């Protein structure tokens, strides 16, 4: 079922900067949405139409706003969280897309797409390109939300919210997607550069479907890596997608990559370092299994994560040995922290931020 | 090596001849090189030889070969919502059953198939494992360990293209539920493959009748958690724009029946589009064409749209089939009960033209009688026939008699044994009888009654009755004086209308009265007659024998008898003295009830029940007191005792007394029960009730004897309410009930749990 | 009290479409089948329209025909009422 | 409405069947009784029958010796009286009951006097009561006739065939030591009427069949 | 539930048969099945099983057993026994005496069982004219003939009592084409005699006259 | 039986005053009585049923009062001739029915003096051998009067018999005839035969006598 | 549960003769349907209870 706790750590202080009770939370519900910084500021919200705008060093509100019908049907916004040029650009369940300003909770524009926003806008050299839980790919402006073109794609009948973080290189844009399909395409008309299969179709139309959804990949340098749940861990060419190696492995969460090594977990919740070009495990830690864990980040030269139990899983980077441990929250988590440029943080399911030491 | 003969060793469940056949070889010469390959591929394609090991002595080939051990018992551990029969079906889908040997390696694939079945349920966290038990005689047992995990709830149902009109709450009309009230609890949120399929089209049907013709779906998408706990569902659609209709017309063959369909098609112009009204209109026409004797036309309704004004002209086309007739009739169900017995309620007839409705009238007439557990009609078409058609009427019979048992519970027959039996399909005949024999070792009372509802054709009903009776309990000078009496009833009965019936008949009684108590209010009638016996005296005795006439009126209009669901059945009887008789008077009794459901779907139903009883005479002739009404007994009044209602006795102190004025009713809530399955849940009936009743006399006064109160009023109402289960069993009908009275009026009593037997009404 | 029909239906103007010299199969396509048919030779057919509604009230039409060995007509007999 | 039988004379110890008839009402219910009243002002309930002849109750004096029956067809009550004594002599009433309440009467008979006696019937003897030249010559005087030695009762006495009705006093019968009754019937008339008006008392004794018309004239001395 | 070679089990099976004991031998035989579904005398077991089901009257099990076996073993010489037994099965399926005492008419019930029996016995004759099962099967077949007749006769009777003057005779043309026997059939000419007069057909009433005189009035 | 008490006796009163006639029951039972009126020489009739209910066709004046132990009959503003003898009747004991003694109703009028007359024996009785001398009180009220026959100073008793008529329905007076019966022989045995009448209506005892006939 | 029965079977319950009727001079019976026909043959073996059921 779920492994019990090992002994607590005592081997670096459990350090905490402030925290704040923020928004009405989102609850037991799965989503993909978590706050976003800018200079001397952060912003966040709940799946409730209700939106904030805070600081980075005090956490007080520069302003906060909300939206609903005047009747007063909650919006339930779980798109992404991204800014640019003093404006923020977010999506809903509703195929309705919201461009407000950072200085005030007021509209830059508002526009329409197809499908639910379980997902994260992405931008590179301008010109954002967006995707949803519909297999529908819209291509969008920056200052009216106008569409420039849009693509249709195949979807299965069933998934675990097969979505993917769209990604770009040299003005050529690539992402996975359901049906075990991967696509490398333009950014101008978005048309096909090539595609790729990596999964194996062996089951009976039920578990040929855990490789449907594609978990976050990311590029490094003329090369990309990817996976899906109970799928294949791959190493594939940027220009062609041709294979560099593979490891029969499954998981769901994102991976960190620094160095000549790659740092990630198991679907059974065990963690390891594998090679850049080998997939050859430098090391693993395998203690904390079936633990409902969250994606990591880097901070001042080390790693920590959190869990559905709401704790902190500090480690040594070089072998993963636990260096420290903190109870921090009783609500666990669902989505990802971030840090940037000196400041680390996390949001709770239940409407609570923690600012971190 | 060279071989001249072949021997096998270690096969104890299979022939050696078949063994040596499975390897094709040329014996008595050097055999081929495939003997090893043939032994391998054959003996291991069979799934019935576990290992082979073949060697050549030089003259003889010795085969050392085992047999795969065969499964004896296939057992299951961890079943919670799952039935081993379906599991054996999945095994037979695997290709494996008891008395079969195997690889012990498809066990993984077996587990996988089981888990696919678990997926098909709606569980994806489960895990199954095998437990092997090796056993002698080339046997194995197998047990199955399950860890079912858990299913999911449903978390959101959000929709793409639902703009300009919300329904994200009116979705609540579905089978499926994305919200489970903690104050409306009996299920939860769970997915299903097909309830999905129904509610999708249902919602579509909703919007198709709010003025739309393009309300389309783009797609339907579903997902859920990695922990497989809650589901996220979304669907992609168009809400287009509104629509209307503009006129309607048809096309096709008739027999100049245009003017009637003209009435059924009638509408106003410029009215909101629907699609169900359309369908029922079609089907009503189909009924008409049943009547005229058609079965198989075709009907099509084509919208010819103008979206330029959001209107339609609904082109319609019919193909009236070529006429039909009947050829034949057939009946199934008759194991005990003869045919022609049921045909005499078939208002459909053979050998002529036809209605599809007469069919249903016969179905009704059948389902009235409760002689069957269940019923089935059907209708085939004869081979090589454009117009000749046949039919079948099937049933499942039922044993329907009884064995009543009155014990004078609550003392209306005192300490006694009333035995007796009834059957209305006596010996498979339409003959109907009822009997009682009643014994206490000093009292006797036996009675027989009989009727043939079809003594003569056209539903001629004819009945008789007799009873002999002695009552003896004054062997210690106790209340409820001694009476002996005996008599007869005769009756004709017949309908005129195809639901409404009348009957009438006569009777003669003979009465012998002895050891009357000195009770005081009784002697009023006897003064009315004439006589004044007691100060408190006990030598009283009397006799009287009388002829009489009676008549009955009947409105019966139901889905059925025997636990009905719909309509109403009411019977009134008026009885009367006649000229010459020892007395003169007349009374009336009515018994009423009516069933109405919500939809007969989940069976949430209601009854209303009432009865009235009254009588009075003339010429100074009142009715008797022994012919009084009575009440209480938890057949008429639940939560009360037999004949324990109404005023108190009087000497020159308390026991109910009977009278002439009645008004009593009970109002109910009918229920199914989910805790039992259909197999017998079909054959049981439960309900709640709220019961009122009261009784009095008008001739009774207390302006004169005002030392005890009046009992002349419709006020002073007896009230209780409760619940009752009624269930059939092979000895007859059975019913229990538990209630709680909450309005008495001094001097009265009851019990809470009570029991009743025989004919429940 | 009850009501009854029996017999083969009639349009009673169908009757005005009936001419001798027509094969039985032509009439089959015209009408559909008869049901009464001589089991004593004499290739022939019958068609009847009896009804007995009311406590009192009786009615019947009939047409009755005989044909060749060829399954083609020879003669008819319309009794448009009864006796 | 109710016509009854006679009462006559009988010997103690003999029997007698008396009848009483019902006329308008149904009579096929109505508990009926025989109740006797003595001139000595003694009221006695002697017998009862109720609704029909099914329940018959008798008083504690007869103790059943007498029998009461009725015929519905003839609307008649029959009373047969066994052993007879002198005390039984009384005025007997055929009595009816009261519908729907009962235990009391509605209709009463004429009353029948029964006389048991060893003595023989005797017709009455009439003697004039006329004093002639009283202390009233212009006022009113009184004259009469004396009935003596008559048995049994009753005697019907009237004056001038019913023509003379004012001032008439008929004294109650006294029973003499001889066992016979004797009474005087007088009438007061103006003195001027005497000798001008004939005062004739007509006396009738049915049991003795004695019809005497006796005239009173102003006889002097 | 002992465990043994099937021989001892079949031995005590024979005994319990000789004992007249069913409820024991029943379970003995089911265990002999389950323990040895390919024993060397499995077929004998099926016979004994069906024999058991008859002598204990566990009927539908036996019907399924018979059609399964004959399906799967199409050929062996005692198969004739089976067919006879099949018809006997169906013969029993029609019949009963939960109600029977002396002076019942068994007619007017679900006859299809009898039709099945007819077909069965008929086939069986047509396959096995020379077995030793037939001299009685014939009489039983005759029984079914008369019975089917009386059944239909009764239907005619009811219709007659209605006055369904025509659909009846359409039944009866087939009654003839099937049934040239059975006095009931002979009892049915007068029904036509009623019919044709309800029809105001004289010219066939003479046919009724002829046929009746053709029959020897008894 | 049972003591059926009727009280007081026979009474008299004027027109318009009310009267309460008591009938007392020994076993104290309520509403077990009926009241009946007997006119003289007339059939008795029903007055009250239920011991408090009046019968049809009769004035409201009559009332039934009192408990089971004791009842009374009330006449309010009693009118004209209603004079009869009234009895009670119990129905509590069915086997034995008991009546009241009967209350004989008389009235109250002014005093009336009798007119005394004396009658010598008739000349048809002188041939019989017996003589009857009659004293007559004609119209008097009240009935209470002392009348003595005096022959040679002798109070004749046991040989004289009186007969009193009932109260008249016209002048409400009484009449008494006191017959002194002697033999014809004894008539001539004594010289003076006298009848002395003492009554409330008379101012002085009126004696009237005769010695030798009454020429 | 499961108890009830009859008692009597393995009974011969027939007595019936054979029957069948010719046709007249002039006209005809109807031609019979070859559906209930009789592959009749002379019988001469076991019958009634004088008969075997003890299987093979």
């Amino acid at each position: 079922k779920m492994s019990p706790l090992p002994t607590v750590e005592n081997q670096f202080t459990p350090t905490t900067a402030w925290s704040t009770s923020v928004g009405s939370g989102i609850g037991n519900f799965y989503s993909n949405l978590h706050p976003a910084l800018a200079d001397n500021v952060v912003y966040a919200a709940d799946r409730a139409g209700l939106v904030k705008a805070l600081n980075a060093d005090d956490g007080k509100e520069i302003w906060s706003v909300s939206l609903a019908e005047k009747s007063k049907e909650p919006a339930l916004l779980s798109g992404g969280v991204t800014v640019s040029g003093g404006h923020v650009y977010i999506g809903s369940e509703k195929a309705q897309v919201y461009a407000l300003n950072t200085s005030d909770g007021t509209v830059a524009w508002q526009t329409k797409v197809a499908g639910e926003a379980l997902s994260r806008p992405v931008v590179s050299d301008g010109l954002v390109l967006i995707h949803t839980s519909n297999g529908q790919l819209q291509a969008l402006n920056e200052a009216d939300g106008a569409v420039k073109w849009t693509v249709n794609l195949d979807m299965p009948s069933l998934s675990l919210r097969g979505e993917s973080a769209p990604t770009t290189a040299f003005g050529a844009a690539v992402v996975g997607g359901d049906n075990g399909r991967v696509s490398a395409v333009l950014m101008e008309q978005g048309q096909m550069i090539w595609q790729q299969r990596i999964s194996q179709a062996t089951g009976s139309t039920e578990i040929d479907r855990l490789s449907d959804v594609d978990t976050t990949p990311v590029v490094v340098n003329g090369v990309v890596f990817a996976l899906a749940y109970n799928g294949n861990l791959t190493a594939l060419d940027l220009r062609s997608g041709q294979i560099m190696w593979k490891r029969e492995l499954g998981s769901v969460n994102d991976f960190i990559v620094d160095g000549n090594r790659i740092y990630l977990v198991d679907q059974n919740d065990r963690v390891m370092a594998l090679t850049i070009d080998g997939g050859v495990t430098l090391w693993t830690q395998s203690d904390l299994l079936h633990r409902l864990l969250t994606s990591p980040v880097l901070y001042n030269g080390n790693l920590v994560v959190g869990d559905s139990e709401g704790y902190l899983h500090w480690i040594n980077v070089e072998d993963g040995r636990f260096v420290a441990q903190q109870k921090v929250d009783s609500s666990g988590f669902q989505t990802e922290p971030v840090a940037a440029d000196g400041k680390l943080l996390i949001q709770a399911k239940d409407g609570t931020v923690y600012s971190i030491t | 090596f060279v071989v001249k003969d072949i021997h096998f060793e270690g096969l104890q469940r299979v022939a050696v001849g078949a063994a040596l056949l499975s390897m094709p070889v040329r014996t008595g010469d050097t055999v081929n090189d495939e003997d090893i390959s043939n032994t391998i591929r054959a003996l291991f394609a069979t799934g019935n030889f576990e290992d082979v090991r073949v060697l050549r002595d030089g003259d003889t080939l010795l085969v050392q070969v085992k047999e795969r051990p065969t499964i004896a018992s296939i057992t299951f551990s961890g079943n919670k919502s799952v039935k081993d029969d379906m599991l054996k079906q999945n095994l037979e889908a695997s290709g494996v059953r008891v008395g079969e040997s195997l690889d012990r390696t498809t066990i993984a694939d077996i587990e996988k198939g089981l888990e696919d079945f678990y997926y098909s349920v709606g569980k994806y966290s489960a895990s199954v494992k095998a437990v092997v038990t090796p056993l002698p005689r080339n046997r194995v047992d197998l047990k199955l360990v399950f860890q079912e995990g858990v299913s999911a709830e449903i978390q959101q149902i959000n929709i793409v293209g639902n703009h300009a009109f919300t329904t994200d709450e009116l979705i609540s009309h579905f089978q499926l539920r994305d919200e489970v009230p903690w104050w409306n609890v009996v299920g939860d949120r769970k997915y299903q493959k097909q309830k999905l399929a129904g509610d999708l089209e249902t919602l579509r049907s909703y919007y198709l009748d709010r003025g739309y013709a393009r309300f389309n779906i783009d797609s339907t998408q579903v997902s859920l958690t990695p922990d497989k706990k809650g589901i996220y569902v979304t669907v992609n659609i168009t809400e287009g724009d509104q629509y209307k209709l503009s006129g309607v017309e048809v096309s096709g063959n008739l027999a100049g029946h245009s003017a009637e369909i003209e009435q059924l098609t009638k509408i106003e112009p410029g009215e909101l589009y629907n699609g169900t009204k359309v369908t029922k209109m079609e089907d009503d026409i189909k009924k008409l064409l049943g009547r005229y004797g058609y079965a198989y036309p075709r009907v099509q309704s084509m919208p010819e749209i103008n979206d330029a004004d959001k209107t339609v002209k609904l082109r319609v086309n019919v193909d009236a089939g070529n006429r039909f007739y009947v050829r034949k009739i057939r009946f199934e169900g008759n194991d005990t009960s003869k045919d022609a017995v049921l045909r005499r309620e078939m208002r459909q007839m053979e050998g002529a033209w036809l209605g599809s409705d007469l069919v249903d009238q016969g179905k009704e007439r059948l389902n009235r009688l409760g002689f069957f557990e269940t019923v089935d009609t059907d209708t085939q078409r004869v081979p090589g026939s454009p117009d000749q058609v046949d039919v079948v009427y099937k049933v499942k019979e039922r044993n329907t008699g009884s064995f009543n048992f009155g014990i004078g519970y609550g003392t209306c027959s005192g300490v006694s044994f009333q035995a007796g039996v009834q059957q209305d399909n006596w010996l498979g005949t339409g003959y109907a009888v009822g009997i009682n024999g009643t014994k206490n070792d000093y009292q006797t009372y036996a009675e027989l009654s009989v009727t043939n509802p079809y003594f003569t054709v056209d539903g001629v009903s004819l009945g008789g009755r007799l009873f002999y009776n002695d009552f003896q309990a004054d062997d210690a000078d106790l209340s409820d004086y001694t009476n002996k009496s005996y008599g007869t009833d005769v009756t004709l009965g017949f309908p005129i209308n195809e639901y409404n019936s009348l009957r009438a008949g006569l009777g003669y009684v003979h009465n012998s009265l002895s050891n009357m108590q000195p009770q005081v209010a009784m002697w009023r009638y006897l003064y009315s007659m004439g006589e004044h016996p007691s100060t408190s005296d006990q030598d009283n005795s009397f006799k009287t024998d009388d002829f009489t006439f009676n008549y009955g009126w009947t409105y019966n209009k139901l889905d059925r008898g025997y636990f009905p669901t719909d309509g109403s059945r009411v019977n009134l009887t008026g009885k009367v003295t006649i000229p010459g008789s020892d007395n003169e008077y007349y009374k009336v009794t009515l018994d009423t009830a009516t069933y109405v459901p919500i939809d007969d779907d989940h069976k949430w139903v209601v009854l209303g029940r009432t009865r009235w009883g009254y009588g009075d005479g003339l010429g100074g002739k009142e009715m008797p007191f022994y012919e009084n009404f009575y009440a209480g007994g938890s057949s008429t009044v639940r939560g009360f005792q037999c004949n324990t209602i109404g005023p108190k006795a009087v000497y020159f102190s308390d026991d109910a007394v009977g009278g002439n004025a009645m008004a009593v009713a009970s109002l109910e809530f009918i229920t199914p029960t989910p805790f039992i399955s259909d197999k017998y849940a079909n054959s049981v009936r439960t309900s709640f009730f709220w019961d009122m009743g009261t009784v009095w006399d008008t001739n009774w006064d207390s302006s004169q004897y005002s030392g005890y109160p009046d009992y002349s009023d419709p006020s002073n109402i007896r009230m209780s309410a409760g619940i009752a289960l009624q269930w059939m069993s092979p000895l007859g009908p059975l019913v229990f009930s538990y209630a709680q009275p909450f309005k008495k009026y001094d001097g009265d009593k009851a019990e809470q749990f009570q029991f009743n037997i025989g004919k429940t009404w | 009290r009850p009501d009854i029909n029996q017999g083969n239906y009639l349009t009673a103007n169908d009757v005005s479409k009936i001419r001798v010299g027509m094969t039985q199969q032509q009439v089959a396509y015209a009408l559909g089948t008869p049901l009464m048919s001589d089991p004593f030779g004499t290739n022939t057919w019958f068609y009847v329209f009896r009804q007995q509604p009311g406590h009192e009230g009786v009615t019947q039409q009939t047409l009755t025909l005989t044909f060749n060995s060829s399954g083609v007509l020879t003669n008819i007999d319309n009794k448009p009422a009864l006796s | 409405q109710l016509v009854e039988s006679g009462g006559g004379l009988v010997q103690p110890g003999r029997s007698l069947k008396l009848s009483c008839v019902a006329s308008r009402f149904t009579f096929s219910n109505y508990g009926m009784n025989w109740i006797r009243q003595t001139p000595g002002k003694g009221l006695e309930w002697v017998a009862y029958i109720g609704s029909t002849s099914s329940h018959i109750y008798y008083a504690e004096t007869v103790k059943g010796r007498f029998t009461i029956s009725r015929d519905n067809a003839k609307n008649t009550l029959y009373l047969q009286m066994t052993g007879l004594r002198s005390e039984d002599t009384a005025l007997y009433y055929c009595v009816g009951h009261v519908r729907k309440l009962g235990a009391f009467f509605d209709y009463w008979g004429q009353g029948a006097m029964v006389t048991v006696s060893s003595a023989s019937t005797k017709g009455p003897s009439v003697f004039p009561l006329a004093p002639s030249s009283k202390s009233t010559s212009g006022g009113t005087a009184a004259l009469g006739c004396l009935v003596k030695d008559y048995f049994p009762e009753p005697v019907t006495v009237s004056w001038n065939s019913g023509a003379l009705t004012s001032g008439v006093h008929t004294f109650p019968a006294v029973l003499q030591s001889s066992g016979l009754y004797s009474l005087s019937s007088v009438v007061t008339v103006p003195s001027s009427s005497l000798g001008t008006q004939t005062y004739i008392c007509n006396v009738n004794h049915k049991p003795s069949n004695t019809k005497v018309d006796k005239k009173v004239e102003p006889k002097s001395c | 539930v002992p465990d043994n070679p099937p021989n001892e089990i079949y031995a005590t099976a024979q005994q319990k048969l000789q004992d007249g004991n069913w409820r024991q031998a029943i379970t003995q035989l089911e265990a002999l099945d389950n323990r040895y579904p390919f024993g060397p005398y499995s077929q004998q077991v099926q016979l004994d099983l069906i024999y058991a089901y008859y002598k204990n009257a566990d009927l539908p099990l036996a019907q399924a057993a018979i059609d399964r076996f004959i399906r799967l073993n199409p050929t062996h010489p005692n198969i004739d026994y089976v067919m006879y037994m099949r018809g006997l099965t169906n013969m029993a399926l029609d019949d009963s005496a939960l109600q029977g005492f002396f002076g019942v008419d068994r007619s007017d019930r679900d006859p299809q069982h009898a039709r099945a029996a007819f077909s069965d016995f008929s086939k069986l004759v047509r396959g096995y004219p020379n077995s030793q099962y037939t001299t009685d099967a014939t009489k039983r077949l005759v029984f079914l003939k008369d019975r089917l007749a009386k059944y239909e006769y009764s239907v005619a009777e009811y219709y007659t009592e209605r006055g369904a003057w025509v659909a009846v005779v359409n039944r009866v043309e087939g009654m003839l084409r099937d049934y040239p026997d059975t006095q009931a059939t002979r009892d049915a000419l007068p029904l036509m005699e009623n019919a044709y007069r309800q029809m105001q057909m004289n010219a066939q009433a003479e046919k009724v006259a002829k046929i009746i005189a053709a029959n020897s009035s008894n | 039986d049972i003591q059926m008490t009727q009280s007081p006796a026979s009474l008299s009163a004027s027109l318009g005053e009310t009267v309460t006639i008591e009938c007392r029951a020994s076993e104290d039972i309520h509403s077990r009585l009926a009241w009946y009126q007997q006119k003289p020489g007339k059939s008795p009739q029903l007055l009250i049923y239920n011991a408090n209910s009046l019968h049809t066709g009769v004035p409201s004046r009559f009332s039934g009062s009192g408990s089971g132990t004791q009842f009374s009959l009330k006449i309010n503003s009693l009118q004209s001739e209603d004079v009869a003898s009234y009895f009670c009747l119990q129905y509590y004991n069915y086997p034995p029915y008991t009546f009241g003694a009967g209350a004989k109703l008389e009235l109250r009028r002014t005093v009336a003096a009798p007119s005394v007359f004396i009658f010598p024996p008739s000349d048809e009785q002188l041939k019989s051998g017996t003589a009857s001398v009659v004293c007559l009180l004609n119209n008097f009220y009240p009935r209470e009067a002392k009348v003595q026959w005096k022959v040679d100073n002798a109070l004749q008793s046991g040989n004289s018999q009186e007969s009193v008529t009932e109260q008249d329905s016209k002048d409400s007076t009484y009449s008494l005839s006191s017959t002194l019966t002697l033999s014809k022989a004894d008539y001539e045995k004594h010289k003076v035969y006298a009848c002395e009448v003492t009554h409330q209506g008379l101012s002085s005892p009126v004696t009237k006598s005769f010695n030798r006939g009454e020429c | 549960r499961y108890k009830r029965q009859v008692s009597g079977d393995e009974a011969y319950l027939e007595a019936a003769p054979l029957a069948e009727l010719h046709a007249p001079a002039g006209m005809i019976l109807p031609v019979t349907s070859g559906d209930y026909a009789i592959p009749v043959t002379n019988g001469s073996g076991a019958v009634g209870k004088a008969l075997d059921i003890r299987p093979p």
